[PDB]
């Protein structure tokens, strides 16, 4: 996973 | 994994405060590499990151006057808060987050960071002297006061840190001057006061001052 | 998203078990993982990494730690509660913007009481020379935390002249020490000749603890 903005996807 | 803090004690208000957090044992182009401080009080507060590829995510109740930065080939990056208040003194972390864990495993130790217009001021150092009134049984107390200083820390130990056991460094308390005051003090036996050398070694970055104080009975 | 950490905080006994629970306003789950951490602080050290992603124990923690739940509700469970685990414990969330951490829960670990050992320091002869006397009480190694310290010189009754600080839980003891400083000019402090610190403590009758000036 990887995380932007605060959420992981 | 190592990360080390480094920036300013004391920063006046409405200023800009600026830290530095140097990375060892790991690239900061991976994982996310994050900012958090400490209110006094004890609250904790995210900040933000900085992605292994340069992007960044911050708080939204600070994402107006927060930047975050860094510099791949010196494994650092780097925490700018602009127009600084006393609501921002607090104690600074550094930590990374990998995709191993998506927690915040590997810390610094903290930054201590104060907002004020006071000037710093470093501590007078006064022994508190083993006594026929600070024994009991075969146990006798002693400690150094840590008096009039700004801000903080001030950080104590005991002979280079060998005496450990049984000492207790107090929170420091805020004086009516704006001064912290603090004492240290450790149980040793009574029958040692003779033969062994007891020194505190206290610490006081923000004025870079270090006070080495020996400690003999009355 | 709003982690209400409750309670505030909570004593328990040595070998019972601990239970600090934490709750979001949205589910903070998403690809099958439960995006919720527990950390313990200690004063003077960083946040420590208990348990990952609600239920997943950090290595070199013992297993007497253990968390639980998914969604919204999550707890965290020491058994047995051994002397070092005195310390505050946060939940802590990153499933979705904003990341925040949860209030905290001081944990303190009930023992047998221990009245204290009382010593006291008067000023230092290298003080005096700057035209101030700090005189010093110490309370070392008590349970349960509340004690009261009161100031006499002469037999009177000192107000506004005085400052004490407690020292967090101890690791090994589970006792509390108190360090009270009272703070006088040289000239006051030349004028008077017994001082006293008084100290109420429920394992103790009250125990005055005195010096006198020029006297051993």
């Amino acid at each position: 996973l990887i995380n932007t903005n605060g959420s992981w996807h | 994994v190592q990360l080390l803090e480094s920036g300013p004690s004391l920063v006046k208000p409405s200023q800009t405060l600026s830290l530095t957090c140097s990375v060892t044992g790991d690239s900061i182009t991976s994982g996310y590499w994050n900012w958090i401080r400490k209110f006094p009080g004890n609250k904790l507060e995210y900040m933000g990151y900085i992605s292994y590829s340069g992007s960044t995510y911050y708080n939204p109740s600070l994402k107006s006057r927060i930047s975050i930065t860094r510099d791949t080939s010196k494994n650092q990056y780097y925490l700018q808060l602009n127009s600084v208040t006393t609501e921002d003194t607090a104690t600074y972390y550094c930590a990374r987050i990998t995709t191993a864990y998506y927690a915040m495993d590997y810390w610094g130790q903290g930054t201590s960071v104060t907002v004020s217009s006071a000037s710093t001021k470093g501590p007078s150092v006064f022994p508190l002297a083993p006594s026929s009134k600070s024994t009991s049984g075969g146990t006798a107390a002693l400690g150094c006061l840590v008096k009039d200083y700004f801000p903080e820390p001030v950080t104590v130990s005991w002979n280079s840190g060998a005496l450990t056991s049984g000492v207790h460094t107090f929170p420091a308390v805020l004086q009516s001057s704006g001064l912290y005051s603090l004492s240290s003090v450790v149980t040793v036996p009574s029958s040692s006061l003779g033969t062994q050398t007891y020194i505190c070694n206290v610490n006081h970055k923000p004025s870079n001052t270090k006070v080495d104080k020996k400690v003999e009975p009355k | 998203l709003v982690l209400t950490q409750s309670p505030a905080s909570l004593a328990v006994s040595l070998g019972q078990r601990a239970t600090i629970s934490c709750r979001a306003s949205e589910s903070v789950d998403s690809y099958g993982n439960s995006f919720m951490h527990w950390y313990q602080q200690k004063p003077g050290q960083p946040p420590k990494l208990l348990i990952y992603l609600a239920s997943n124990l950090e290595s070199g923690v013992p297993a007497r730690f253990s968390g639980s739940g998914s969604r919204t509700d999550f707890t965290l469970t020491i058994d047995p509660v051994e002397a070092d685990d005195a310390a505050t414990y946060y939940c802590q969330q990153n499933n979705e913007d904003p990341w925040t951490f949860g209030g905290g829960t001081k944990l303190e670990i009930k023992r047998a009481d221990a009245a204290p050992t009382v010593s006291i320091f008067p000023p230092s002869s290298e003080q005096l020379t700057s035209g101030t006397a700090s005189v010093v009480c110490l309370l070392n190694n008590f349970y349960p935390r509340e004690a009261k310290v009161q100031w006499k010189v002469d037999n009177a009754l000192q107000s506004g002249n005085s400052q004490e600080s407690v020292t967090e839980q101890d690791s090994k003891d589970s006792t509390y020490s108190l360090s009270s400083t009272l703070t006088l000019s040289k000239a006051d402090y030349e004028k008077h000749k017994v001082y006293a610190c008084e100290v109420t403590h429920q394992g103790l009758s009250p125990v005055t603890k005195s010096f006198n000036r020029g006297e051993c």
